[PDB]
């Protein structure tokens, strides 16, 4: 997923908390988007 | 009627026909006909050959390259049934390299006990799709016809049908057997008793044909057994039974055995009584009695030895496997070799099975139909003392469906010596080699590539343990799992999760297209799980784990999975209305017909559809209508990752219209509307109506009603004013309500007994001037017309105004 | 300058490490402050910073709360250099909440870049400001989304932006507005002054701003001069650190060597690089599993480590891989399931193994299955220095392949007993080596057909048809079945009948892409018992040229009355080396309509211009043959043309104005020998018209009658554009209006010009105009008669 | 030369041909005629010994 | 693809030889060049 719609990934899989070079030109990794988590925002 | 004749025990006719007068004075056989290998013979010299007389064949008929041949019809005009006691390789009637044979000519056949038809590579048969085996078999399946000149070639089957004609697989045929036979068919209430020319049931015992409808005096064959003409389903004593189609008395039967024993035929077999039945020989827990031929049940526990040839015996076919029936103990090998394609386990069973122990070595190699080797019901021993080389007992080589080995629940089995050998079993498991392994009892004589760790079960499903979906979250396009992180002995061992899932509309799904994803293991909580994606909204789904270990053949861990599970996507909002269209079909009524949303995105709980009407063009009210052109009409990073990877660096890595509700409806009716005058429409499908409605784009459309007749014509009559210079102003009310609107009025004035003159008023003309007028007039009576022209077209004339000036 | 180093940092979650930046006078970087939602205006009228002057990179804010001006954080910063342009821009402030002002009145100019503005519903005084004196470049500004869109040049209420003379275009105005130094920017403290410059329009040094760095001090980042020493002090702190390593070249720092440069361990010049020489990548061990694994290997040549790869399942991996040369240690295939060939690996030649795989292994091969070949060990040379080699487990490679291993590595004596296994290797892989020749081929431009020589396995029922191979071949050379886990076109042929003369299989082909070259082979399909299959060589043909397509785009343009330009495109289907271009042009005659139309009347408008089974089938067929054989027998006891070379455009001259002319384009791919040349291309083209062409040429000559009547000759345009379709004629009388008459084509014809009847008394007028097809001509001279 | 089935009849009742082919009774061998023709190229002899008269 | 079109295949496939017509082994069946060799009669 590009630029945009990744916030929606990232809005699903971190819940209640590079980017973009990974999902729109890589391979979404999905435990790659978990760590990315801001716990202490 | 009974059956007149000897009963010619089978034969073979070989390289020409002088021998064939054999058959005079016989109607039935006791074995098999072989009519082969015949060269210099022509179809003049078979026309004289028949054989009226032959009814039921025993075993089998085969013919093989027999030449002169065109038509078999005028041989066998009365062959009924073929009992097939003893196949000729699991086929009753074989076919095989028929030169000149044109058509068949089995007119009479009707049944056929046990086996199946070969018909092959004759390159000069038709007439055979028009025939249907299915009355005639009963495993149609087992057939195999190919190459023939009815399949490459269109050889036309030209035949009456007159004769019963029905479906075979979507359409209906004629069943017929030569151009001048067809096929016996009748009610399937008698499915095989037999049915006379009016379709008259015959007798409940009777087989195939009879003369006298329900009577078994009168039959010409009957299933159950044949005594004395008037064949019974079981005769009495003193009669015992015998080939297994006819009883005789014990005198019979006694004075054969003693031919048998005092010429010592290498074939002829010593025959003894049990259970009513002269046999060639009752099985093991009997001994024969010199006294009466009866085989008295042993007083001891003496099986019944089968000892085999060269120390080795082949297993390919029925006839192969039938020579063991009865058998218990082998004094050999064996080898299971099924060049097949359909399954032969039934037979299998039916005559092995019986055997319990075997002195030699098992070997089962390039068998494709075998499904499990169940069918050795009561083998428990293995004996192996002649070893196979490579120093083998068991062993086992490319069984494409080998499934399963036995049934380890209940089965006990024992291996003396000998190791195991396993290549190339595509549909097989480990989990049931090894516990072959441990029933067996041979543990300790595994070594190693006795057993391939690939090649054993390619593509099978039995890790034999569960997972479960830990967490499942659902959304239109993305679907988030997880599940209990799964951990062997040793991690190591576990290599990663294959997802396997596909779109499942309905709920019949089977087991092990299928797109995979592929995961890696988790690092030792942390449950390893997935999230979906690509999905189109509102749709079932059938989704499933698998695990992936190593060889691990030293341990018992061969992974896991979770059972199939089905969960569903989301609705959203629909798709584009389909197929808008307008007809105005009156002046105020318009019809409305558009088509269900190529992607509904659930279920459509109504249309919206919303109108109004537009506004005239404001140009229309100040054009020229009378000048030249009056025709009036008739209705890469840059910017888009900008922002991109500027939330990566924030982010950063942590260390109103007329309306109404549509419901079940294509087609809508509007009325109260102008006539001939343009409106706009739109329609949203909605699949989600009373919470917060959820519809889709409008479907933009426009439509002008019908015109109508009076609004064009002008209302109102017209006057006059003249005034000293014979310049006349004309008034006319104006058709205020036109179709649309009016662009002109056109005045047809006319002198009286002169020329008629056209002149213009358009909106211009009519408003700016007041009216219109007329200038240069000479005295004298006149008449002037008038005619409107509006948007659809033009009014009616006024009457002519009748002035002097 | 009093200061720090300051290199370019970040700040979030809270305003506490700000005040770091206290002890900073030149920023040396980029800041990006953002997260910033416990904020509130009045903890931010307390810090400053008028130390800090100039930002080498950059500057972003992000989400900014609390704040309205930036005046007090930032009074005195001054210039944005923008050495490293953040996306061709400086400066990126995003998303304020409470920001209603610049407050930047300390900012002049800006070297490079330009500015994002956007999404800040508070920020106003936007329309005070002048970017053109401010950034010499004003068209990539970018400011959407601010308050004043939902002259005096002043920053804020009580700052003013201030205007330096154009004289003072990048020298800078000071308080007098006087010129500053050259080398000064924006503003200087004393008018042409290189020590009191306030910013260095050039380059930085020691207080004095200057256009070039002398040596040794050297360009660093193109706004200062630093020596060998500290450059070469921040290379070896790179060099133990995580990353820029700084290399001297040209005068200048930069953070590596360009292409074709390699820097030395006694100087970090970067001397020219021998050929390619890319680079060293470095680890010991690294394992590849997809792409991803692979992505960071791109560019990498010399390794000096080892390679375990296990690919869990091509182009792309080509793509990643195939730029390495050489492995210090040993490499291992293990378990990749998607790996069919190692073609990627091209310039893989020698292995040092130096590092052993467990065992003393140089070449590791374990649990592979797809994998077919290795290269095309032909013409591939491949060295080993040390190690041994396992194969175990790989089903589809058979023992050729890997005798040719090590009779190309020179590792015959290297292996042992079981180091490469018999069994358990070419089990699927079933090449049996048997040639198929081919009889002949002769090729048609549309179509080919192929025979080949005859074979036949030793028993001729085990043949079953032949599987032939086939696609286009770019260039001469092509792999065989490597595709994928394929491309590779491919049909079935039936087995040839025996004739016990020996017939040929033979094979037409069916449609294809004339004058291309392709690649075909044969290969057998027999049921294994053995395996006596067979193949062919990769055979390439030509197919023979045709006639070729139409050129493409076909346009004309009217440069001149006699020139037409035309251009086009090569045709579609060359179908050959296009010898030429043929060309073909014909004046076009003008619609005769017009000379019977009378356009004087309404209408004075004028245009102008899936296999198991049948393999098991045969089988069944065969042991039934067997069987039967076994029982039964038993023995004893023209137009104006051009022939365009080499060139895609024409012109064409001679031609008449405002003529039409059909065009016809072909191509003709063949020159001497009956030139095939494709159907034609068809286009008309009207040269621009003559401006005087419709102009009236010839006096009026008229003929008063006694009645006053007046017959008018004049003498039309012999050359109009085109033709005349009427003459237009404002004649007038004295104490009269200029009255109009058309005169048509039949008008004049009839009429010999004009009759004009009934002529009040008086001198009149008589002008005549000619309308051509390009339009009016000119007005006659005014004859003047009196009637 | 080695040759097999549909044109190993071919092959006999020409090398054999006019008279006819023994055939006495049952009395399967694994020795019939594949495995020795087919199998494995035979000589003449070995297919003359199926002949009936001689 | 049979009668018509086929006709230049005829031509191509055996040259000056010389066929005789039938061509419904082709649009509904398959043309193998084994049928085109043996149509051109020489």
């Amino acid at each position: 997923l590009c630029g945009g719609e990744l916030v929606d990934t990232l809005q699903f899989v971190c819940g209640d908390r590079g980017i973009v070079e990974e999902c729109c030109f890589r391979s979404c990794d999905l435990a790659l988007l978990e760590t990315y988590c801001a716990t202490p925002a | 009627h009974l059956y007149p004749g000897e009963v010619c025990p089978g034969m073979d006719i070989r390289n020409n026909l002088t021998r064939l007068h054999e058959l005079e004075n016989c109607s039935v056989i006791e074995g098999h006909l072989q009519i082969l290998l015949m060269f210099k013979t022509r179809p003049e010299d078979f026309r004289d050959l028949s054989f009226p007389k032959l009814i039921m064949i025993t075993d089998y008929l085969l013919l093989f390259r027999v030449y002169g041949l065109e038509s078999l019809k005028d041989l066998f005009p009365n062959l009924t049934v073929i009992r097939g006691s003893r196949l000729f390789f699991n086929y009753a009637l074989v076919i095989f390299e028929m030169v000149h044979l044109k058509e068949l000519g089995l007119y009479n056949l009707m049944n056929i006990t046990r086996g199946s038809v070969r018909i092959e590579k004759n390159n000069e048969l038709c007439y055979l799709a028009t025939i249907d085996w299915s009355r005639i078999l009963d495993s149609v399946e087992d057939n195999y016809i190919v190459l023939n000149k009815d399949d490459n070639e269109e050889c036309g089957d030209i035949c009456p049908g007159n004769c019963p004609a029905t479906v075979i697989n979507g359409q209906f045929v004629e069943r017929c057997w030569t151009h001048s036979h067809c096929q016996k068919v009748c009610p399937t209430i008698c499915k095989s008793h037999g049915c006379t020319a009016e379709g008259l049931c015959c007798h409940s015992e009777c087989l195939g044909n009879c003369s006298q409808p329900d009577d078994p005096t009168k039959c010409v064959a009957c299933r159950n057994f044949y005594l004395d003409g008037r064949c019974v389903e079981t005769c009495p004593p003193p009669y015992y039974h015998f080939q297994d189609w006819r009883c005789v008395n014990f005198s019979f039967c006694q004075d054969l055995h003693h031919k048998c024993k005092n010429s010592r035929r290498q074939g002829c077999h010593q025959y003894v009584i049990h259970n009513n039945k002269c046999i060639p020989e009752c099985p093991s827990g009997y001994t024969m009695n010199s006294s009466n031929l009866l085989c008295t049940p042993c007083l001891g526990p003496c099986p019944k030895v089968c000892h085999l040839l060269e120390g080795e015996k082949t297993i390919d076919s029925v006839t192969s496997a039938q020579e063991l029936r009865g058998c218990t103990v082998i004094n050999g090998s064996l080898i299971i070799n099924i060049r097949g394609g359909n399954n032969l386990a039934a037979e299998l069973e039916a005559n092995l099975g019986l055997i319990e122990e075997i002195s030699g070595y098992l070997k089962i190699r390039r068998s494709y139909a075998l499904v499990s080797l169940s069918f050795f019901r009561k083998l428990r021993l293995i004996r192996g003392e002649t070893l196979e080389i490579g120093n083998y007992s068991f062993y086992a080589l490319d069984n494409q469906n080998l499934r399963q080995l036995w049934d380890w629940s209940k089965h006990n089995l024992t291996i003396t010596q000998g190791k195991l050998f396993f290549h190339y079993n595509p549909k097989l498991c480990l989990s049931e080699i090894h516990k072959m392994e441990e029933v067996s009892g041979t543990k300790g004589r595994q070594e190693r590539n006795d057993i391939a760790l690939k090649t054993n079960g390619d593509q099978a499903s039995c890790e034999n343990e569960l997972l479960k979906f830990s967490y499942i979250r659902t959304s239109f396009d993305k679907i988030l799992l997880r599940w209990e992180p799964y951990w062997p002995p040793d991690f190591r061992d576990l290599l990663g999760f294959m997802l396997f899932y596909k779109e499942a509309p309905y709920q019949n799904v089977t087991e092990f297209s299928w797109t995979v994803v592929d995961i890696d293991p988790p690092l030792r909580q942390n449950h390893p799980g997935w999230l979906m994606r690509g999905l189109k909204p509102w749709t079932q789904y059938a989704i499933f784990v698998k695990t992936l270990v190593t060889f691990s053949d030293e341990r018992r861990t061969y992974g896991a999975k979770s059972d199939i599970i089905y969960v569903q996507t989301d609705a959203t909002n629909p798709s584009v209305p389909l197929d808008p269209i307008s007809v105005s079909n009156s002046s105020s009524q318009i019809i409305l017909k558009w088509k269900p949303p190529s992607d509904p995105n659930g279920n459509i709980t109504h249309y919206l559809v919303f109108w109004e009407r537009q506004a005239e063009d404001s140009e229309l009210f100040e054009l020229d209508y009378c000048l030249k052109g009056l025709k009036l009409p008739s209705r890469s990073s840059f910017r888009k990752t900008f922002e991109d990877y500027l939330h990566n660096v924030v982010f950063v890595p942590r260390k109103h219209r007329p309306f109404e509700k549509v419901v079940n409806k294509e087609s809508l009716v509007i009325s109260g509307l102008r006539h001939f005058t343009g409106y706009r429409i739109e329609l949203q499908a909605c699949n989600q109506d009373t919470p917060e409605e959820r519809c889709s784009v409008a479907a933009y459309v426009s439509a002008r009603t019908m015109p109508e007749a009076k609004a064009d014509d002008i209302v109102g009559p017209v006057t006059h004013e003249i005034f000293e210079n014979n310049v006349v102003h004309l008034m006319w009310q104006e058709p205020k309500e036109p179709n649309g609107l009016i662009v002109l009025y056109e005045v047809s004035y006319r002198r009286y007994g002169d020329e008629e003159l056209h002149l213009c008023v358009s909106r211009k003309h009519f408003a700016l001037e007041r009216g219109c007028r007329l200038r240069g007039l000479s005295p004298g009576n006149y008449s002037v017309r008038i005619r409107a022209t509006s948007l659809a077209g033009n009014g009616s004339w006024t009457e002519p105004t009748y002035f002097y000036v």
